[PDB]
């Protein structure tokens, strides 16, 4: 509920300026940030076939973008990030995924630990 | 139309021809955005094949969307990257055409058969930028990508 | 006429209207900045800007002046041009929608009456 | 379409609920300029009601126009006249919201059933300029205009 509400709000703003994108040669930082989130979120909405993910993995990936962590990442890479990131959390961060589940939502701790994982993971990815 | 429409589900692969594409002289007049295959899966035709193919459809759909817009607003509004994808979309569109052995009485060209690998390679190279310097018309009605470079040369004056 | 036709034109012309709408506002902002800088200066798809100067056409003092007058004018012009073009697209969208809905209704009716005539002739 | 067009022959009014309006937090999400009415006629609802209704409608229509300049082209070079059109319009637009008795259980706020007389007075006064000295929020989700002034004082 939490992450979805935010993404839906941001995609709706994105759909509004979406057309001006590829023709906004000189767009103001206001609408420019809306286009960046939107693409990122759109990318996170892609999913390969035959691989349905668990709700916690879903929230973790949505989190990454809806929290702006992937705003500076190049849109073409998002998909690659997502798979590598998700494999990493499924491997080394089962406890975090468990917490997100059991705790019902994203607790302050979980939110904090996510911050550390994405930011460091991203840096290695862009390395 | 009910007849064609109901036939679709009976197929494993569909090649859909378009009069609009034929009218442009693109033969075979196959619609790159409306032809499908059950086997178009990374796990069957493989990753390189799969990515290339989707990569071609994508640039072609992107172009298709800018067409109508830039035809009114002028191409000058396109950014370099955009007018870059526009250039390669048209080249890809032409490299999709091919002289058929059976169509020599119509094309006035010698038919050509291109092996899978060569098809993949050439398109992969156009998507990748490797032929931004050859004029579009070099890609029109040829076989292997190599002929695209030859024809490009051929055009001397 | 054809529903296919209208539908595509509608989709294109709706994008054109938004895009052009945006340009209007962009120019508008540029025009505001340019006009503020036009104050000090005088103390020393751009509509028809280009056409005017080129037709009548065929140191540093004046240069700055002109340039300042130029940018203001161009943005005013462009703003005007795009404002009008998005308006024209709007009207054309409205008119096309009407045509779309007349055709959609005639098509339904026409197909149905074929069915009835065939049925009745048995 | 034959369905709706046949319907409209019998409508005496339309009430339009909008997702947009809703999202501005204005509840009910009634669109003030889309909703229409046949009895909205001087010879039927009276001349006063008529002049205030139109007056609100116009202030809203103008605001809409001005909005283009406001946020985009900078809300600064607004003539003395324009400064007030925007401020009053926003208050009126907020005063058009109202707590429903039905939501009480969820919103923990007494619903306000506002008498035609109270309604006419309120909007009439905001158009007049009498309440040009109160904060917007004072006209948000209230009933009678008095409650608008009251909230203002409490908000400060």
């Amino acid at each position: 509920k939490q992450v979805a509400g935010t993404m839906k709000l941001e995609l709706a703003q994105y759909r509004e300026v979406a057309a001006f994108a590829q023709f906004g040669s000189d767009l103001d930082a206001a609408t420019q940030q809306l286009l960046s989130r939107g693409v990122r979120l759109t990318e996170l909405l892609k999913q390969g076939q035959y691989s349905p993910m668990a709700i916690e993995e879903q929230v973790a990936v949505i989190y990454a973008g809806v929290r702006g962590y992937l705003d500076k990442l190049e849109p073409s890479k998002i998909t690659k990030f997502e798979n590598a990131f998700l494999s990493h959390v499924i491997s080394q961060h089962q406890a975090l995924l468990g917490k997100i589940r059991t705790d019902g939502k994203i607790s302050e701790e979980s939110d904090a630990k996510l911050k550390e994982i994405v930011t460091n993971f991203l840096a290695g990815f862009e390395a | 139309d009910p007849a064609p429409a109901t036939t679709f589900a009976h197929l494993d692969a569909t090649t859909v021809l378009s009069r609009a594409i034929a009218e442009l002289g693109i033969y075979p007049a196959v619609d790159p955005l409306d032809s499908t295959s059950r086997i178009m899966d990374p796990n069957i035709v493989g990753s390189e094949h799969y990515d290339v193919a989707r990569g071609v459809q994508k640039i072609l759909q992107d172009y298709k969307s800018l067409q109508d817009i830039i035809a009114i607003l002028g191409m000058d509004e396109l950014s370099e990257e955009d007018k870059l994808t526009v250039s390669r979309a048209r080249k890809i569109q032409r490299f999709l055409s091919q002289p058929f052995q059976v169509a020599e009485v119509f094309t006035g060209h010698l038919g050509k058969l291109v092996p899978l690998k060569e098809t993949i390679k050439g398109f992969q190279q156009i998507l990748a930028g490797e032929y931004d310097h050859l004029p579009e018309q070099a890609f029109y009605m040829v076989g292997p990508i190599e002929e695209a470079v030859a024809k490009a040369d051929k055009l001397a004056e | 006429a054809t529903l296919k036709d209208i539908t595509r034109r509608l989709k294109s012309i709706k994008n054109i209207q938004k895009i052009t709408k945006s340009m209007k506002m962009v120019a508008a902002a540029k025009y505001a900045r340019a006009e503020r800088e036009l104050k000090p200066a005088r103390v020393y798809l751009c509509g028809a800007i280009h056409s005017s100067v080129a037709k009548q056409m065929k140191l540093a003092n004046i240069i700055y002046y002109s340039l300042k007058e130029s940018t203001t004018s161009e943005q005013s012009a462009r703003m005007t041009a795009m404002d009008n073009a998005s308006k024209n697209a709007s009207e054309m969208i409205d008119k096309l929608t009407l045509t779309f809905n007349r055709t959609r209704q005639a098509v339904i009716t026409k197909e149905l009456i074929e069915i009835i005539s065939g049925a009745a002739a048995l």
